[PDB]
């Protein structure tokens, strides 16, 4: 009954802003580390941003520094991703994945297995 | 004498029942599952044994 | 996607595969926490005929 | 009749699925078993579920 559900996708103007949500049902999302992942048309699934279980550690892809902000609410069992200064290069389907650290060290910069995945949401940037 | 011994013999044999848990032996459940999941099995042992 | 399933079998039998851990010395006639072939417990061991 | 080092597998961070049932994946090195069976195959992605 474990479910991950994305929300907030849509069509926006380049330079505008959009905000995504990932909600978890059937389990407590606070203990898991969550990462936002996108696949562009004709491209492979790249890691956009990740946040630790407690939220004290974060990592972002160099394409999105200064533009995207990730955070989570462990009381509301949600993880949020805010997008600002949005560009046509970001047109993709966005997944949220929850997993646990498979390596030593606090940071989440490395990639690993991702235990649970959502169905993805579409954000299109075109003007 | 027979009735008293049978009552104690029955009590001992009840320790080998699972009461719905994965194992009747308490040390196995502790050595196998984490406390968030081990405890659920212990409560099944506790309810049956109590 | 390359899939490997690992079914671990756990019965009351000798264990032939065991994980990375260090075996220690054996002491007798004293109250110990013992672990023989995965069987954990606490008690005092005695020579048996 | 061989030692299983599950840390090499678990901490590899290359496998796209780590689903353990009845045993926690971090205690695979602490419990041990009489035998383990390995089945290795290639399957599509919408189907590893």
């Amino acid at each position: 009954q474990v479910q991950l559900q994305e929300s907030g996708g849509g069509l926006v103007q380049p330079g505008g802003s959009l905000r995504l949500s990932c909600a978890a049902s059937g389990f407590t999302l606070d203990y898991y580390a969550i990462g936002w992942f996108r696949q562009a048309p004709g491209k492979e699934r790249e890691g956009v941003s990740c946040i630790s279980s407690s939220g004290g550690r974060t990592n972002y892809a160099d394409s999105v520094k200064g533009r995207f902000t990730i955070s989570r609410d462990n009381t509301k069992n949600t993880v949020y991703l805010q997008m600002n200064s949005l560009k046509p290069e970001d047109t993709a389907v966005y997944y949220c994945a929850a997993w646990e650290a498979s390596r030593w060290y606090c940071p989440l910069q490395f990639s690993a297995d991702f235990s649970s995945w959502g169905q993805g949401t579409q954000v299109t940037v075109s003007s | 004498v027979n009735q008293n011994a049978q009552a104690l013999n029955t009590l001992v044999k009840q320790l080998s029942s699972n009461f719905g848990a994965i194992s009747s032996v308490l040390n196995d459940i502790l050595s196998r599952l984490d406390p968030p999941e081990a405890e659920v099995q212990i409560d099944r042992l506790i309810t049956g044994r109590l | 996607y390359r899939v490997v399933v690992l079914s671990f079998e756990l019965l009351h039998a000798p264990a032939t595969v065991c994980g990375p851990k260090k075996s220690t010395n054996l002491v007798k006639n004293k109250c110990v926490n013992f672990n023989f072939n995965g069987l954990t417990g606490t008690g005092v061991l005695t020579e048996s005929n | 009749n061989c030692v299983a080092d599950y840390s090499v597998l678990y901490n590899s961070a290359s496998f796209s699925t780590f689903k353990c049932y009845g045993v926690s994946p971090t205690k695979l090195n602490d419990l041990c078993f009489t035998n383990v069976y390995a089945d290795s195959f290639v399957i599509r992605g919408d189907e590893v579920r």
